Parts: C-alpha cells; structure tokens; sequence
C-alpha cells in the first residue's frame, strides 16, 4: 500500500511533533532532548539509534542507553537491536514514553 | 535535557 513514502514516529496525544526518519539510510539517535521532549533522567540523551528502511517499511533500533528500551515485545540491552514494523511501539525507557511507527505517502 | 543519566 504505497511504494514511495517516509517513515515517522508518532508521539502520544499532546506530545512532541512527528519525528520523521532519514530515508537515505542515515542514522538518527533519539533520547532525552527537545525532539522527544522526555526529561526523565533514567532515559539516556543517547538512548537508541534508528536506521530506517522505507522499502520494507521497517526500522532497526539499537539500544545505546544504560536503561532498557522496548521495541515491540522485545526488551533490549546496550549493544542489542530489535526491529519495528508499522504500528509497533518503541518504549524509550522502562516501559515509558511510547513512539509508534507510521508511514506517510508522497502522493 | 543536559543532566547525567541515572544508573
């Protein structure tokens, strides 16, 4: 359903604006900062690194932070990675601060 | 945003 488009992360209602991911393969680090608006000290400023794949509509997520991120139903550890498909949630830290993967068409 | 991370 739609060959060309951009992948982005949706925050809870009344949260930060859409976080669109580089469609060229470049990495995007997320964590405590103005992009996610998370101020929780348990969340790292470099919590996860994301690499988007628009063709498969998936996102690879590597944990860099000390405290556990959760990608779907898989809780990560530092150095480990999980995968997000459309509709899957990324919990930035300790089962909190969910970000849902969505797809915006160009047409 | 600029604090050290907890544990």
């Amino acid at each position: 359903l739609g060959s060309r488009g951009r992948l982005w992360l949706q925050s809870p209602t009344g949260g930060p604006p859409p976080i669109f991911l580089p469609s060229d393969g470049q990495a995007l680090v997320l964590g405590r900062g103005p992009l996610t608006q998370v101020t929780d000290r348990k969340c790292s400023r470099n919590q996860v690194e994301l690499i988007a794949d628009p063709e498969s509509r998936t996102v690879a997520v590597k944990q860099l932070g000390v405290n556990p991120s959760t990608v779907g139903v898989h809780e990560l550890k530092p150095g480990l990675s999980g995968s997000l498909s459309l509709g899957d949630v990324l919990y930035l830290v300790n089962g909190l601060y969910p970000l849902t993967l969505r797809w915006e068409e160009l047409s | 945003y600029d604090e050290s991370t907890d544990e």
